[PDB]
RNA sequence: AGUUGGUGAGCGAGCUGUGAUCCGGGGGUGUCCGAAUGGGGAAACCUGGAAUGUCCGGAGUAGUGUCCGGUGGCCCUGCCCUGAAUGUAUAGGGGUGUGGGUGGUAACGCGGGGAAGUGAAACAUCUUAGUACCCGUAGGAAGAGAAAACAAGUGUGAUUCCGUGAGUAGUGGCGAGCGAAAGCGGAGGAGGCUAAACCGUGUGUGUGUCAGGUGUUGCAUGUGCGGGGUUGUGGGGGCCUUGUGGUUCUGCUGCCGCAGGAUUGGCCAGUGAGAAAUGUUGCGUGAAGGUGAAGCGUCUGGGAAGGCGUACCGGAGUGGGUGAGAGUCCUGUAACUGUAAGCGUGGCACUGGUGUGGGGUUGCCCCGAGUAGCGUGGGACUCGUGGAAUUUCGCGUGAAUCUGGCGGGACCACCCGUCAAGCCUAAAUACUCCUUGGUGACCGAUAGUGGAUGAGUACCGUGAGGGAAGGGUGAAAA
RNA sequence: GUCCGAACCCACUUCAGUUGAAAAUGGAGGGGAUGAGUUGUGGAUAGGGGUGAAAGGCCAAUCAAACACCGUGAUAGCUGG
RNA sequence: GACUGUGUGGUGGAGUUGAUGCGAGUGAGAAUGCAGGCAUGAGUAGCGUGUGACGGGUGGGAAUCCCGUCCGCCGAUUAUCCAAGGGUUCCAGGGUCAAGUUUGUCUGCCCUGGGUGAGUCGGGUCCUAAGGCGAGGCCGACAGGCGUAGUCGAUGGGUAACCAGUUGAUAUUCUGGUACCGGCUUGUCACCGCAAGCUGCGGAGGGACGCAGUGAGGUAGCUCAU
């Protein structure tokens, strides 16, 4: 579980490679879930909230809802 | 036409009455002619009913 | 520009049964991908993500089972399925 | 929608069923349907089979105090307390928030 | 303090109290189709940018296939350039996105088109009925609305809506039927602008005007913009007897006077229809919440809310749950209370924004024109063509203008009322797709919605369309 | 727009079927079978209208005016309850 | 009299009695009434052209499933492959409530899982016919009608691949061999140059077309063979 509010510190960049690092977690968590491994099918959700989470976090700041640093 | 481009006068709608008062439905149209107007320099035609006509409301 | 494009949400899952299996012995590998992806899109995207050197991408499209129950028909989703020849070694782990 | 009067890891005495009169402590409670599970009250099968507690109404348990050397059922009401309430970003601020108190105990 | 919607549980989580789920408010994302809008199309699909460094920006490749984002639908409109045949010009053409539009919507509104079955014991006038349906077009309501009105001799005084008047007066193959108005009782309760006369202001152009002054000194017409004006026992303009809120002092007319001018009154007047529209302070609330009184003992029962006994609360004994019938077990209820927030909403204060007339006179000047009337063919009015007023559409014809026009049921005269051919106006009235709370000598699964469940579903039909049936273990799945 | 004759198109006779194998067919024969032929695919004409080598024929299995919905709970001096 | 007991059981498991008023969706035997359930005909008619027999197996159960051997049947089609249309019915395993006009261990049925691979095949990315729509526009009270420039629209024109092999289920698609077409890039040769080329825009040629008929030269196929 990321928080918004530890994201809202970080910088674009490194937002960004948080961004890809999830969908790269995602896509290994579903090959796992296809090929009859993951024990673990909470965190398969819960990458996804936190791919949205750093969307939020990205998005406000283009669209200035809070100041980009 | 039965539609004036100025003044936009269009058709009434009401009864043909004979003797026996047997009512059918009718139309009246407007005296609508199509003449050549020259307005503000613009050649082209017009449908402008007679009433318009006679009030010189159309720049022939 | 928002939400960044991944190669890797293009290729969702493997296929994992004794066609894909005999078919792991000639170099193939089956995958589902989004429905919406060519055949070049996959290439590129499998290359990016595998690291390996493709030769063919074949697709096809399997319409997803109707059965009926209890609230009536109910249908299975329709997926699109990229089949991935590789070249001579180079090899995909999909675990 | 808010929660019952009755919380987990309460000590309450039944006072409706066949189990009228027992006292123990609250396991686990389903605040939706009104219903809660009493420690050692309401014994039967679930689902080589637990044989476990079922849960009975909230309404039919009472909160219990000791007053003079005996069990005695109370209920309960709520007074208004300061309190510092935190955001998820870590701020602070003053709130309120309520305190369940027993009657009977003052 | 539990939680990851339901039909319909256990995994793996998160809250592990760093307060989650949850509730209110605001945001982000929002595939494809659909007005659907880059182009095409069998809706939910396909396909793109002539040649060039590529439509533009980015990603990736050696490069091309590729990916992400953007842009470009059409119509009206504004602004700029050019202006055909051809001369003025215009049509058209080329740039810019300046603004608006497109489509949907259950009822109610306004304008227009408009049946038939049916009744008349047949049927054609008539009725049904201006109904059904259709077309155009709104708004939160719409329409109407400030007397070219009623009345009848005194009077009322915009409109709308309700009740009476009254199924009367009438109207009607005087058949079937249709059917007012004045007056009176109420709901509601505003009135406001403008056209024109006259005054300041360019182009189809000047040979006449004591500081001044020139073949014009500001002279001639008819646009636009400002003042003024807005009424009917006529009003206004003009001509004058006068009066503006205290002015720093600039022009023109006669070194009278009139007007732009200014922080500072102000009787006023404001976000309104009112010839108009810009901030900070002042209350209580709906959307969430918070507090919210007071019962135990015995008996029978599977179970107590029931019996018996004896206590409490009540500004709370309306309900509904709980294992049977509860004021005191739960949910609540009465009462108070909070409301951060709203696009919050209403209203007040200040800021800031805009701004007077009274008496006299008729010389003169203005007072809405293809309009009103008239004829004709139709329609609405109680009135079905008549003695036909009033009102309206098509076609002709066609005024007066205050010593004038219109109305008072043909018409004329007098009298009374009124001032058309310009505009805007709240409330009282209509309705309910919706949201919130509540109610019922309403239904209770063949009922009540077609629909208590996969219900506009299954099914039937090419299609428009038609269109069901199926509820109940138990207190607890035990 | 020859002749005989399959496919193909049709439908003259007869038997069967008639609660059928079939809401129009089957068996046996029969007519046309290079033509005014037959057939696939798409398209056009729509209800007082279409189309018709013409039978009031056909227009989605009952057409002297289709079907659906609406006026509408049409009306029935008639039958039934 | 419509009816009824405050008699007395059984079943049942949450309401309801009497007096007096109040209001009715207040009483059914019939409408070729509507819905449901169930009889009568009746264990009756039918079981939809036909040729099966036996041996063994499976199984609780076999005329009706599987295997085999005889025999019979279609063969211008009872074969093989497509279009339209259907939509997973295909394959494998498990099943025998329902469906199958009988039985069924079986199935086009049920449940679970799997299965369809294209530069060249059929469509689009190309082209137009009939026809549709249609910027402007013209016509029309409104609604709408027609139509230009265009844009769609195959049933037609154009367009590059064949043989063999392989699965339980796919195969001009996958695999092997041998080809072809269009791009991008690259080594190399040759040539241009008011005046290279590329793209647009058109002209022309071409595409490009009826019906019937005979003969010739071939080839596929077929037959026979010492
Ligand atoms: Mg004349
Ligand atoms: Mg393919
Ligand atoms: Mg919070
Ligand atoms: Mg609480
Ligand atoms: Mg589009
Ligand atoms: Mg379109
Ligand atoms: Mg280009
Ligand atoms: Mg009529
Ligand atoms: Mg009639
Ligand atoms: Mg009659
Ligand atoms: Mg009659
Ligand atoms: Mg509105
Ligand atoms: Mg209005
Ligand atoms: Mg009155
Ligand atoms: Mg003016
Ligand atoms: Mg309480
Ligand atoms: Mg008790
Ligand atoms: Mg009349
Ligand atoms: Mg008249
Ligand atoms: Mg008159
Ligand atoms: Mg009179
Ligand atoms: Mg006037
Ligand atoms: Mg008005
Ligand atoms: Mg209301
Ligand atoms: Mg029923
Ligand atoms: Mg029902
Ligand atoms: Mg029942
Ligand atoms: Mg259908
Ligand atoms: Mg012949
Ligand atoms: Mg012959
Ligand atoms: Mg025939
Ligand atoms: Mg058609
Ligand atoms: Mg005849
Ligand atoms: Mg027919
Ligand atoms: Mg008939
Ligand atoms: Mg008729
Ligand atoms: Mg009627
Ligand atoms: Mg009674
Ligand atoms: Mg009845
Ligand atoms: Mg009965
Ligand atoms: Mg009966
Ligand atoms: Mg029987
Ligand atoms: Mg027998
Ligand atoms: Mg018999
Ligand atoms: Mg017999
Ligand atoms: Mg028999
Ligand atoms: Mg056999
Ligand atoms: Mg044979
Ligand atoms: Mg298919
Ligand atoms: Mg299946
Ligand atoms: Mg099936
Ligand atoms: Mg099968
Ligand atoms: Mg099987
Ligand atoms: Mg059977
Ligand atoms: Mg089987
Ligand atoms: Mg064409
Ligand atoms: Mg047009
Ligand atoms: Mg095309
Ligand atoms: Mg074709
Ligand atoms: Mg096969
Ligand atoms: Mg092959
Ligand atoms: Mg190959
Ligand atoms: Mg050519
Ligand atoms: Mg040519
Ligand atoms: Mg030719
Ligand atoms: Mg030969
Ligand atoms: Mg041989
Ligand atoms: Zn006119």
């Amino acid at each position: 579980k990321l928080s918004a509010a530890e994201l809202r510190q970080l910088s674009g960049e490194e937002l960004r490679n948080k961004v890809r690092e999830l969908k790269e977690e995602l896509f290994g968590l579903r090959f796992q879930s296809a090929t009859g491994q993951l024990e673990n099918t909470a965190r398969l959700r819960e990458v996804r909230k936190d791919i949205a989470r750093v969307y939020t976090v990205l998005q406000e700041r283009n669209l200035n809802i809070v100041d980009d640093p | 036409a039965a539609v004036c481009d100025i003044c936009a006068k269009r058709p009434g709608f009401g009864h043909n009455v004979p003797w026996s008062k047997k009512k059918t439905n009718r139309r009246w149209s407007p005296n609508i002619q199509r003449v050549r107007v020259v307005e503000n320099g613009t050649h082209k035609r017009m449908n402008v009913c007679t009433s318009c006509l006679k009030a010189g409301r159309v720049s022939r | 520009e928002l939400k960044i494009r991944d190669p890797r949400d293009i290729i969702l899952a493997p296929v994992v049964s004794e066609k894909s299996y005999g078919l792991l012995d000639q170099n193939t590998y089956t995958f589902v991908v989004k429905p919406t992806a060519n055949k070049t899109e996959i290439k590129i995207a499998i290359e990016q993500i595998f690291g390996v050197k493709v030769t063919s991408v074949n697709t096809m499209n399997r319409k997803g089972k109707v059965r009926r129950t209890r609230t009536g028909v109910g249908k299975r989703p329709d997926t699109k399925r990229a089949i991935v020849t590789v070249a001579e070694g180079d090899r995909i782990d999909i675990f | 929608m808010k929660s019952l009067k009755i919380k987990k890891g309460d000590r309450v005495k039944v006072i409706a069923g066949n189990d009228k009169g027992a006292i123990g402590e609250v396991l686990s409670v389903d605040p939706a349907r009104e219903r809660v599970v009493v420690e050692g009250v309401n014994i039967r099968k679930h689902h080589g089979i637990i044989s476990s507690e079922a849960p009975i109404h909230v309404s039919n348990v009472q909160l219990v105090t000791k007053i003079d050397g005996k069990d005695v059922v109370t209920r309960v009401g709520y007074r208004r307390v300061d309190v510092t309430k935190r955001r998820p970003d870590g701020s602070e601020y003053a709130a309120q928030r309520s305190v369940r108190y027993l009657k009977k105990e003052e």
